[PDB]
């Protein structure tokens, strides 16, 4: 198939499995450290969907160095997935507007 | 099957450190911690630290004077905690407990008692307590066993190998000049009792020693 | 870290009546608390989760609920087997804690 | 190189220096005010992160109008960067959508 | 701003026993609290970071604990060079405040 839906699809893969890393490493930085909530693995893995979307309800979030440091991988994988796929869809316009179109 | 399985007792000289085991069976994942509770006499539960054996990192309770020292070993599924320089303040039982990563301990290990004192070690001496003579009897009748001059605690005691549940008390033990004391009430219906033998069995972990003894009339 | 608070320490209850524990913790926590029962020379066991779930093996009897700061354990009928010491525990923060117990009597 | 992967590159060490640059001035500003808590760097420049990528968990924020000042140019920092990093995307898969198609 | 509350002003132990020092926060800081030890004519000398952070050159038998709004500075074994005036001292917000201080006593 063509790049940019490959292209999507690689990063959609990538970025589940950044979420369940990231959840799981969360949990690992974070107990420890006096006053963490994102400490068992299920609120955890709530909280890397809600930092890959950039969502932010705000309930949950990482006080340590590294609970942070994982959060901004997460947060990056998710821009960058999501940004991707709009890019994957412009291609895909641009493509049929030029055959729309003649050319 | 047990899940969680700990040492019965640890006897452990002023200054001293001792090393508790906690092997896991069951379901294991990657994704386990292993906690580490005290309860000292009469008190409630006490956190003291946690693992995740798969990583090897461990927390521990900041709140209280450091005695533990939390390590893993992968391959025979079993966790440890060191405990070193200990004082009567230490003597108390030490449970271990799994936890899913889902924040409550599922399963609990049976706990390890932990005795810090100077005193040697004592199997007990357990004794028969048969009715006397001029003794009568109604529906049931009550018989039993002594354990004494032993150290340190615990002991476990059972009733035909513990097939005999109902009609059971033991008592707590009494320390009295470095030695333990208890001792275990049963009771059956009369008619049963000598036709159908009734036996303690007495287990003292600290000493690897189980006895039976075998409750006959006197003569 | 977060108090939980365990009061009264006793509970004397007469035989079949309903009976009511309670946790209080100093912060809210949602419902990230669970209840442990140990009788004597027992080891401690899972009665409730989150504050409401079942566990299974665990008697009809026991349930819980609450949310925030309050928390309760409730028996309905009482019976000899319940006599044990209570707990709560939180996982809401770390680290995790433990009430100081409940006894319960009949 | 091309110039989209040229304008992402420079686009990121730019951000990477408003991020910098902000959480230092935002210090700056907070500081004075009472409540604040954007006074401390280390906390500073992870507020600088959150308001970069707008994952928005609302642990800090500015309260003081330079501090908000900084927050609004480090928001379109963030927000022109990732965008500028999509448009990069996007020029990168119509350009091999041409060449997969004979053009 | 933050009130921290020291109490009590004066603590008394004996010799080798462990002590703990109270501060108490008007509001939740997190654990963004420091602790300074003033002997006699002496400057303040840091203890303590974030509640429970050592500070290279101080003797192990320091350690501190708490979250939110409590805090303890613990002292295992106490003795006489530790006799001193102790300050909590928060930097959640602005400005930054001490606490009133406890005096330790062997
Ligand atoms: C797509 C993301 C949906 C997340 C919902 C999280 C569950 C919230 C909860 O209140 O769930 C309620 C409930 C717990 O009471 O969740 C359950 O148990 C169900 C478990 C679902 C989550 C599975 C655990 C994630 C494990 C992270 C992997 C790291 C290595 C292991
Ligand atoms: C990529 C962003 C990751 C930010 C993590 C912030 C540290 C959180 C913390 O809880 O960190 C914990 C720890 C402090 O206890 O941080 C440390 O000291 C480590 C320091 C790391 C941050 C360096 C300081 C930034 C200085 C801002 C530059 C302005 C001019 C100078
Ligand atoms: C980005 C990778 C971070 C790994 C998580 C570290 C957890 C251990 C720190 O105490
Ligand atoms: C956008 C530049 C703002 C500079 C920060 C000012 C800090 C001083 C104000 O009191
Ligand atoms: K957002
Ligand atoms: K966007
Ligand atoms: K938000």
């Amino acid at each position: 198939s063509a790049l940019h839906w490959r292209a999507a699809g690689a990063a959609t893969v990538l970025l589940v499995i950044v979420l369940l890393a990231g959840s799981y490493l969360a949990v690992l930085a974070e107990r420890g450290a006096p006053g963490a909530q994102l400490i068992t693995y299920p609120r955890a893995l709530w909280w890397s969907v809600e930092t890959a979307t950039t969502v932010g309800y705000g309930d949950l979030y990482p006080v340590t160095l590294w609970g942070r440091l994982v959060a901004v991988v997460v947060m990056v994988a998710g821009i960058t997935s999501f940004g991707l796929v709009t890019a994957a869809l412009a291609t895909w316009f641009v493509g049929r507007e030029q055959e729309r179109a003649g050319h | 099957q047990v899940q969680l399985q700990q040492p019965g007792a640890e006897l452990v000289k002023p200054g001293a450190s001792v090393k508790l085991s906690c092997k896991a069976s069951g379901y294991t994942f990657t994704s386990d911690w292993i906690h580490w509770v005290k309860q000292r006499p009469g008190h409630g539960l006490e956190w003291i630290g946690e693992i995740i054996p798969s990583y090897g990192r461990a927390n521990y309770n900041e709140k209280i004077q450091k005695k533990a020292t939390l390590t893993a070993d992968k391959s025979s599924s079993t966790a440890f905690m060191q405990l070193s320089s200990l004082t009567s303040e230490d003597s108390a039982v030490y449970y271990c407990a799994r936890e899913r990563g889902d924040g409550y301990f599922a399963v609990w290990g049976a706990g390890t008692t932990v005795t810090v004192s100077s005193a040697k070690t004592t199997p007990p001496s357990v004794y028969p307590l048969a009715p006397g003579s001029a003794a009568q009897t109604n529906s049931m009748v009550t018989l039993g066993c002594l354990v004494k001059g032993y150290f340190p605690e615990p002991v476990t005691v059972t009733w035909n190998s513990g097939s005999l549940s109902s009609g059971v008390h033991t008592f707590p033990a009494v320390l009295q000049s470095d030695l333990y004391t208890l001792s275990s009430s049963v009771t059956v219906p009369s008619s049963s009792w000598p036709s159908e033998t009734v036996t303690c069995n007495v287990a003292h972990p600290a000493s690897s020693t189980k006895v039976d003894k075998k409750i006959v009339p006197r003569d | 870290d977060i108090l939980l608070t365990q009061s009264p320490a006793i509970l004397s209850v007469s035989p079949g009546e309903r009976v009511s524990f309670s946790c209080r913790a100093s912060q809210s926590i949602g419902t990230d608390i669970h209840w442990y029962q140990q009788r004597t020379n027992g080891s401690p066991r899972l009665l409730i989760k989150y504050a409401s779930e079942s566990i299974s093996g665990i008697p009809s009897r026991f349930s819980g609920s609450g949310s925030g700061t309050d928390f309760t354990l409730s028996i309905n009928s009482v019976e000899s087997e319940d006599i044990a010491n209570y707990y709560c525990q939180q996982s809401n923060r770390w680290p995790f804690t433990f009430g100081s117990g409940t006894k319960l009597e009949i």
